[PDB]
């Protein structure tokens, strides 16, 4: 269990770690977060009091190096930084831990909601979108656009998920016009799958951050990419059997997980019915099916 | 944007365009089976693509033997209207490629956008406009080389005949359209309207009969008449 510790919390805000969260207020002792589980990709976001406009925050994996939060009053938000003193950054959180400081990940025992959002996403894969190569953890934010959002504009800050255009040259061959338009197969299969992502662990990780930084940041360009995604494997009448069932499980949860009060703004109507009802997919999604009737029948 | 009222003076300026109307590509006939089930039987149909400042019509003729075998018809000659259009843009020198098409059905933005790729310089626009052009096949002598048609054929007419000579795109497309969308009311009517003078004839290289302008106004009042008359037969006005 690792730590991401914190200089001080001098301007209010509402930090999340995950799907948690907490609201620290201006100079109220706080020194950071204890006990994340190893093993997973983590995002520790934040919203300041005053200024609701711009979440932001920072992937990381506490494997890749020692982590922690202080604030810069001159460019004013709080900043990841690495520490590569193993032993000074011990002290640190050995004593801020002795003084009771630190918030503890509060997870359930029960409970994969975490691992189930984030079993294909890597913070490799997550740096080859993100791209600072000086820093091991990745920073986002809600104003972030995507390289296709660029497209139709500071290239450094950009989220560079692979761009997906049903109507392009690369998602049609020629002569199979009205072939490859109306069934996908070949786009999803050889050119994405065999040709671009390599796997389907890494097409299911992309579709997973895609998600995740929609729902955390509001991520507009995020939740485009997100859709795409689904939308890709659902017009396609040949999916291997085990993609659809995973794909319903990692929708399942995303879905689960979606803050009700956001659903209005955070789900296309169009994509969800075409999957749901209309795609070659329509009856391959039955966990996904279920949760979206009970839970969001409005938008359908 | 889509071509409506606003933009209208658009069609007769100096960029080539084309309309493209499939509502003739996929023609039935509907009717009963020795079981008493229903049938259809395919008889040929055409693409009509019409550039509107020069009156040049490019006929494809669709010939019923393009649908055998084949399933879900409807949605298929959506993509073989766009398939055909593509064709003829590759066959005609850069100079005289359109720099956009008008499509009068909504349905067939995709499947022409995506058989255009290769030519994303050529805009692909909608209409607001309910022009008559289903009534192509009213046109006597096109719906003859239609249905003589026993292979695939494209067919090369000027929907204008000579009046370019004296009158502007802007009236000739005018008149045709008041000619189609009479046709498409009533059409027995309309034709009556346009024989009626057994010393008026239709050249062999026309499609219409040769009025004098005078008897142009004439039969323009007549077909505005017809148009206005039905619409009371219909609404009861
Ligand atoms: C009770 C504390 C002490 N000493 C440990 N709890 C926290 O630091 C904390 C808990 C919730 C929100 C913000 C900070
Ligand atoms: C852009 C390509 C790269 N790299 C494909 N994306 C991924 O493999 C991936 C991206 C993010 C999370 C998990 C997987």
């Amino acid at each position: 269990m690792n730590t991401v510790p914190f200089t001080s919390a001098p301007i209010e805000v509402t930090i999340g770690i995950d799907q948690y969260s907490f609201n620290v207020k201006e100079n109220q002792p706080f020194h950071g977060i204890k006990d994340i589980p190893i093993g997973h990709v983590h995002v520790i976001h934040f919203q300041h009091a005053d200024n609701s406009s711009m979440r932001y925050g920072y992937w990381f994996d506490c494997r890749m190096g020692n982590f922690y939060i202080q604030y810069d009053p001159k460019d004013g938000l709080y900043k990841m930084m690495e520490e590569r003193d193993g032993a000074k950054f011990e002290n640190i959180v050995h004593n801020f831990k002795e003084r009771q400081m630190m918030v503890s990940y509060p997870k359930i025992d029960e409970d994969d909601t975490w691992y189930n959002l984030t079993e294909f996403v890597q913070m490799d894969k997550i740096r080859k979108i993100v791209r600072k190569d000086e820093n091991q953890f990745s920073y986002v934010d809600s104003s972030m656009t995507t390289v296709q959002e660029n497209e139709l504009s500071d290239p450094a800050h950009s989220l560079n998920y692979t761009v997906i255009n049903f109507k392009s040259r690369e998602a049609i061959r020629p002569g199979h016009e009205m072939e490859d338009f109306l069934d996908k197969s070949y786009y999803l299969n050889t050119v994405m799958l065999q040709g671009i992502f390599k796997n389907s662990s890494n097409y299911f990780g992309e579709l997973q951050f895609a998600f995740l930084n929609a729902m955390f940041f509001g991520n507009y360009g995020s939740s485009l990419q997100w859709h795409a995604m689904i939308e890709l494997i659902c017009s396609s009448a040949t999916v291997p059997k085990h993609m659809l069932d995973k794909l319903d499980e990692i929708l399942y949860y995303q879905i689960k997980t979606l803050p009700e009060q956001y659903s209005d703004i955070l789900l296309n109507e169009r994509v969800w019915n075409i999957c749901l009802y209309s795609s070659f997919q329509k009856n391959s999604l039955h966990n996904t099916e279920k949760i979206m009737e009970n839970k969001y029948p409005e938008l359908l | 944007g889509a071509m409506n009222s606003s933009n209208y003076a658009e069609l007769f300026n100096n960029d080539i365009k084309l309309f493209v109307d499939d509502t003739n590509v996929y023609r039935v006939t509907v009717h009963k089976t020795f079981e008493g089930n229903v049938a259809t039987k395919a008889i040929n149909g055409c693409i009509f693509t019409l550039n509107p400042k020069t009156g040049h019509l490019f006929l494809k003729i669709i010939h019923t033997s393009v649908w055998a075998g084949q399933k879900r018809l409807s949605q298929l000659a959506k993509w073989k209207t766009a398939e055909e259009v593509s064709a003829l843009v590759r066959s005609l020198p850069k100079e005289e490629q359109p720099k956009q098409i008008i499509v009068t059905r909504k349905a067939m933005l995709d499947p022409l956008e995506v058989h255009m790729l290769d030519f994303p310089n050529i805009a692909i626009r909608p209409t607001e406009l309910r022009l008559p052009f289903s009534a192509a096949m009213s046109i006597d002598k096109l719906s003859d080389v239609v249905m003589k048609a026993t292979e695939p054929q494209m067919v090369l007419f000027n929907i204008y005949d000579d009046w370019l000579d004296r009158i502007s795109s802007y009236t000739a497309f005018s008149r045709l359209t008041l000619l189609l969308r009479a046709l498409k009311t009533n059409e027995e009517s309309a034709k009556m309207i346009l024989l009626s003078d057994p010393t008026i004839t239709i050249k062999s290289y026309h499609l219409w009969p040769s009025f004098t302008d005078e008897q142009w106004i004439t039969i323009e009042s007549q077909m505005r008449d017809l148009i206005l008359t039905e619409y009371g037969r219909k609404y009861n006005v």
